[PDB]
């Protein structure tokens, strides 16, 4: 026969190899594929795509429908929050369960820009300006629209356009980042405040919701490819 | 009947006169018959996320307003 | 170097065409069985049809992939045990055939003639019998064919093991199935799996013993037989072991298609035994 | 020797796979083929040839040579059914012991066109009209003449062209149906009427037999390969 | 002294610069000198089944009556 | 190392196959062959001599000389045969042990035809006519000339060509026959009759013999390799 | 690169032509075995014959292909015992040859002298022999090839197993039957199967005994022996093994035909033993 | 250094696109230096049987009488 | 994984095998070699060299310098030995030791002619002729002139040339001998004889020595490597 | 990168259309950078022995007086 | 697709009509379409020290005082 030596390696089962092996069902005649609306080619398409971010995650409002809603007002101006969340898509609370967050879960490392998306859902007679933050991390988190006006930021005015898509540029020291909670690889701080306030006239609803939307861009990626935390089986 | 393709190199070791630098290649030969019995090749196509991101019946240019 | 590759097996089927609606005096629908010839109707015959490109093959129902799978036709038992036994060492001898099985059998007598390469594989299996805790050392087997005419052998280690002209194989225990090919070897230029006649003719001119023979049988295939030992010496704790054989009819062409059979088989013929005639189950004539 | 790895597959006996292997008889003298009459060279050719229907399965009637007898006569005209039959043609007790449903029971999917074609075997002198149909599946099985009549049909004049042949055409949600009784991939409902009555002039005999056959048209096919329940060897 | 042919390939990867489209083929090489030993080739060929279907004298013309 | 995957046959040892396998003596300095006269090709080239049958077994001519030696006389015609043999050449004890008989020994089947010398070694005073008969099996073996006569056959007369060959066409159902005793593949009856009777002058001996032989014709082949059992080893 | 491939063993043999009746001067039938030859006659020559397209061959029956199969020639023995033994650990001496067995003997004694290269095949089996419960582990063994001079082993752990310039085999249990070629060996242009001498020629001036030597005996043959060892030391378990020796001569050419051995071999040369001259049975003259 | 040969096929596949009829061969590489290490090739020649058969210094004419 | 079937001779190791295998110390810089006289491409080349033989094996000589000189003397001729050697040239005790034979005791085969060269030891002024002889095998061993000088022989004239060689042709049946004693390949008998005889003038010594050397001819090889028995190592 | 070679035959089978006579080539190919890893070619040289067996400065001719 | 490269040949055998001399080449196919499998191939380069032995601005001319 050829003389041959076995190399380390041999016998075993990689459960991620890539080799060829015999087929249990010979000449099997195969249905063809139809023309299925829908197909996908890379899970980042998904990534792509607005899903609705889970924001208040309250003792009573998570896991019910009213997690997805951010309640505003027409109070007097503030500078106080209105909402605060970490850039840590896959694993701050907020995010982890978005579509965004579910598919970096299978991953351990991402990198690329990402935009948050908020819709004002008050009457067409509510009018008001917010502004939305980015601070890229190392400082104090902003708590006070001062602090998050000096970062990446849209001053966004409410009116018949209904939505407005603040950028998150890929702004980082790593080359891409875990996909867990990590200091060293930390993104920074999303927050939105009142720029004015909102206003209504009479026999209007005084408060309402913004709902928000997180998607990747085009420059988005993902690698390393892991088991999420997300599903389990219990015995 | 060998199908010879190229790798995309990552980490290069210091050479060009063997590996690091002119195009290392990487060959394939079939044994099977049954094409499910052949390895995954995985030279993949994309394609543009548009049916997922932007299924509206009138094109979307970011500039303009969407409503109008 | 490099050689490169009229219906063939894995051919799309025929489309089906368009049909429209029909009043004439062509009748594809009325016909006459009587003559013994099938009616080739399509469905645009009797009913209206639209036009599909089709896509499905008849790929793997070829004679060579119906066939293209390894049988069981035998299991044969053999052991190695102590030296102080008052039982001879066993080893098997197995008359090679594929009807001792159903299953292969049943397979190739659709047909009434066939030529085929045979690949036999070969599954060993040990086990200690007695409940005691000594042990054995790794088994060898040797698996001699021996042809008609050669001598057959009488002891697990007579003379006849020295197989200088019958094919062998030696297996190591634990290591792959072994496997061999053989060509086509019958003495005629098919296989017959049917033959209506004996291998006798009975002379007036001679006693009705001397020219008896069994109905259906001849040399046609007598094949000659496996002879299988454990090679080993005896040990103080006795392995039993089984080989089983598994047959594939490679390269395969066959003749005069036959109804398959339809009640339980009853020795190497087509006989039968009463108490199994009774294939069909009750259903109502007007009951779906 | 040269370096070679072992992968997963090592070792194992695939009793469908398909490899050399050494001949333990070289150079043998093999004998030739002669040109034997009848070749067959797929499966489906046989499937192709009409055989006999075992319509009748009653407890006396079954593996009996009275199973095959449909026996009609020249009673007044009904709208009642003659035969019912569904089209499951590996499984029904009167379609798998065919020619096509012992191959089909070799097989676990099945597609394609299939025919079925009545020989009239009463007197030269007898006439009559009968309606033979095929109801693809999701109704109430036919079990008057109102409703078999609007499902695929032929209506039959017997005379001198002593049979007739009904098409039952694919239709089908699936691309193959399965060789089982099985809901999801049912065929559907074969029947035959009376469509006028069968009528004899005197001195004739007043009930006789038609006979069916069942065969494959040249769309017809099957696949992946299996053991049959129609054969076995107890221990 | 290789042999060399295509696949008829069912489920195809997203891929046509490596596998799905651009004819997959596979390659035999026999080892032995008996042909015996090779293995199956599976490339066969079909016939009309009317040497069973119409073994009748005179040719069947299916729009006409069979008996005539 | 190159990604391997072991099959069915690995590690066996088949007595028959033909591989390569390492030199236990690299670069030996062999001796080169010389012209040395008698080479054989093929063993078909001996079974293609002559040789001698021991025709007469009888129990106390078996294993002498005698066995050899057919005796004829001058007695009156008679239709009663000289000798009788049946056409089973690895297996009939009066043809097993011939050259032939003893390389068909060492295979399966053999097939093709033969061919029977007698010599004559009476007197040369001596005459007669003898009649050679073959009958291809499945009628009452020739015990009579009259029999004999309806077969193959030589009428041999006695004279300065001192032999006489009859040549049995291979004529048989199957395209190789069983070397062993076997009805499917038997091949018939040789027998020798006085034609019309041995003649001698005075002073001449009235009883003689004859020899015969046996050879394969250039027709002639064996196949399916086996152990003979005409050598044993006990213990 | 490629190298890509009178008459040969797989030819067909010749057709027969067909004959019609004769009557002339012509006698094939009549001949004169006296002189030494066989007459050369077909079946045309006597009997009327039809044209027959001839297919058959002699392709199994060419010298290489009745020879192309391993035969054992030896069965060696050795073991493994305690260090506590009054016994020596058995290590196994045999002098090559290939008369030890009796079917390739035979086989090679159609012939006077012959040339082939050798292969040979290592078929290695153990077992235990005491009624004992104890273990060993996996065996090695050394197969030491040592030609006519080479210095034998005494004990199975002396000196000589340094094996620097002897070939050696390091066989571990249950792997592959160990496998190697030799060339054509032979001191003279062929093996002799038979020899008609004597290694001395006795002189008048000399004692009887000096000039004596064996009948048909000479170092044409002596090819030296095999040595066999457990490689492994003593374990407590005594451990017995056997190494049955399998050889295929290959690549042959072989000269001077002769009629096969007749009666049982009585030793090395060509020696009968009383008793055993009787090989032919009981058949009357006129019975079929 | 391949050798490539024709095998003579005995039981032909239903196949002429791949096996039984466009000339199957086989291929040999010989792994070693020494000629005894290789596999016998089969590849065999025949002679005629004359000087067994017919070894008479004067030329045997069948027809013709042995002796004259 | 690439389909393969091992063969037997897999895992083995076989001390003569001559394989690839992995090098442990990889991009090792090896020292260039530099031209060292006295390289040696053959062992024959070594054996082709003019050794020294011992042959006066007594035992008072044996192992001492005296083995190495054969000693003549002025006495009145005879026809009787100076010396009588067996040319068996690895196993005869005075030539298995010198260079040749100690090479030869590594193969188990020689072929080809030998030389053997004397050389006169003594004084100027002695002179004499003497008479070597070869006797290939098969008769009585020479014990006189009379036979020794009917085979293969130089009459040596003492002189200024001091030496003289006696080739011995390579006369064998065999195509190669045994390095053993063996009768089958036995090789035959070297003497050495006086012609006339020594003769001294007065006042020279009366007694001489000679020397005797043997070599290999450029037609002499050797096989079948083995190991020797000139040494061994007791435990 | 395959080196071929020719066997020195021995030995040689009844054939001369596949073994015995047309040439009978070896193939080898390294599989190792190391050339200490590389198996032996033994395609060796033979060299004169006059090193050793006529180291004289004034040249042997064997016909004459070696003095003179 | 197989790269061919020449060995640095340390001792050579006796041969120059097989080994050590008419250059030894050896031969690499890759198997794998990630580079990370591949072997390493040790053709690599060398640099002058200079960066780390005279990181100086102003050029060191070793027969010149340094300072200057
Ligand atoms: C060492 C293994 C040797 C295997 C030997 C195989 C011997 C020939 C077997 C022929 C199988 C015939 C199958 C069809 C039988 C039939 O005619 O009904
Ligand atoms: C490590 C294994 C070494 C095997 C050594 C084989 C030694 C040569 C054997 C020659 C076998 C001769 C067969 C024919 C004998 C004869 O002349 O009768
Ligand atoms: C294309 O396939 C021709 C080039 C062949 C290169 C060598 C093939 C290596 C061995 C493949 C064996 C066959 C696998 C069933
Ligand atoms: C055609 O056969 C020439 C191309 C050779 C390609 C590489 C062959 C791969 C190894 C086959 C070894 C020989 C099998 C007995
Ligand atoms: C001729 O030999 C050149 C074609 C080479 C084809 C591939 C060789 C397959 C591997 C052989 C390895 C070397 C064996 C010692
Ligand atoms: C020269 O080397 C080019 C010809 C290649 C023939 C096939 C090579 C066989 C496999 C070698 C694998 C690489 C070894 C590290
Ligand atoms: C270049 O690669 C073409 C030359 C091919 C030579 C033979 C290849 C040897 C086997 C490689 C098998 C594929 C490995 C995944």
């Amino acid at each position: 026969g050829l003389p041959v030596m076995n190399t380390p390696g041999s016998n075993q089962y990689l459960t991620a190899d890539n080799f060829q092996s015999p087929c249990a069902l010979p000449e099997f005649d195969v249905t063809p594929p139809i023309d299925i609306p829908g197909e996908v080619k890379n899970m980042m398409e998904l990534a792509e795509i607005d899903t609705m971010i889970p924001f208040d995650l309250s003792a009573t409002k998570k896991n019910t429908m009213e997690m997805y809603r951010v309640r505003l007002s027409d109070k007097p101006h503030t500078d106080d929050p209105i909402l605060c969340l970490s850039l840590s898509p896959a694993s701050d609370p907020r995010l982890s369960h978005t579509m965004l967050g579910e598919i970096l879960n299978y991953y351990t490392h991402w990198a690329g820009s990402l935009k948050f998306t908020f819709l004002f859902c008050g009457s067409m007679m509510a009018t008001g300006k917010l502004l939305v933050s980015y601070a890229p991390p190392g400082a104090d988190p902003p708590k006070k629209r001062k602090e998050a006006m000096l970062g990446t930021h849209v001053i966004w005015d409410i009116g018949l356009q209904s939505s407005c898509t603040m950028v998150v540029p890929w702004i980082s020291n790593t080359t891409y980042r875990q996909t867990i909670d990590d200091s060293f690889t930390e993104g920074g701080y999303i927050s939105v405040f009142y720029q004015t306030r909102i206003v209504v006239p009479l026999s209007t609803p005084r408060e309402m919701d913004i709902l928000g939307f997180v998607s990747a861009c085009n420059d988005f990626s993902v690698r390393l490819l892991r088991d999420t935390t997300h599903i389990e089986q219990k015995a | 009947g060998a199908q010879v393709s190229s790798q995309k190199v990552g980490a290069h070791e210091n050479s060009n006169r063997a590996y690091g630098g002119s195009t290392i290649n990487y060959t394939t030969i079939n044994y099977y018959r049954d094409s499910a019995s052949n390895a995954a090749s995985k030279q993949d196509f994309s394609q543009d996320p548009s049916k997922f991101t932007e299924p509206i019946k009138d094109v979307l240019i970011k500039t303009a307003p969407m409503l109008n | 170097g490099s050689s490169s590759t009229a219906a063939t097996s894995r051919d799309a089927l025929p489309n089906t065409e368009a049909s429209g609606p029909t009043h004439s005096k062509e009748i594809p629908a009325l016909t006459a069985v009587e003559t013994g010839a099938t009616n080739p109707l399509v469905p645009s015959d009797t009913v209206q049809t639209r036009h599909v490109v089709q896509h499905r093959s008849r790929s793997e129902s070829s004679i060579e992939s119906f066939f293209a799978r390894g049988a069981c036709v035998t299991i044969m038992t053999v052991d190695n045990p102590a030296s102080t036994t008052n039982k001879d060492k066993l080893f098997a001898v197995w008359k090679i055939t594929y009807k001792d099985t159903v299953q292969l059998r049943r397979k190739l007598e659709f047909f009434t003639y066939s030529r085929f390469d045979m690949e036999l594989t070969f599954v060993v299996t040990a086990n200690f019998t007695e409940t005691n805790n000594g042990h054995a050392l790794n088994q060898v087997y040797q698996i001699m064919y021996v042809p008609p005419g050669a001598p057959v052998p009488e002891k697990w280690d007579d003379y006849t093991w020295q197989t200088s002209s019958n094919p062998s194989i030696f297996y190591t225990y634990g290591t792959a199935p072994a496997r061999i090919s053989v060509p086509y070897v019958g003495i005629s230029n098919a296989y017959s799996h049917f033959y209506d006649g004996f291998s006798k003719v009975p002379l007036k001119d001679q006693s009705a013993a001397l020219g008896d023979s069994l109905y259906g049988a001849a040399s046609l295939n007598d094949f000659g037989i496996l002879a299988v030992r454990v090679v080993n010496d005896h040990n103080p704790t006795k392995v039993t072991s089984k080989i089983r054989v598994y047959l594939k009819p490679k390269h395969i062409r066959v003749w005069c298609p036959r109804p398959p059979r339809a009640v339980a088989y009853y020795g190497p013929g087509v006989d039968y035994k009463d108490g199994t005639l009774t294939p069909l189950s009750t259903k109502d004539l007007t009951t779906y």
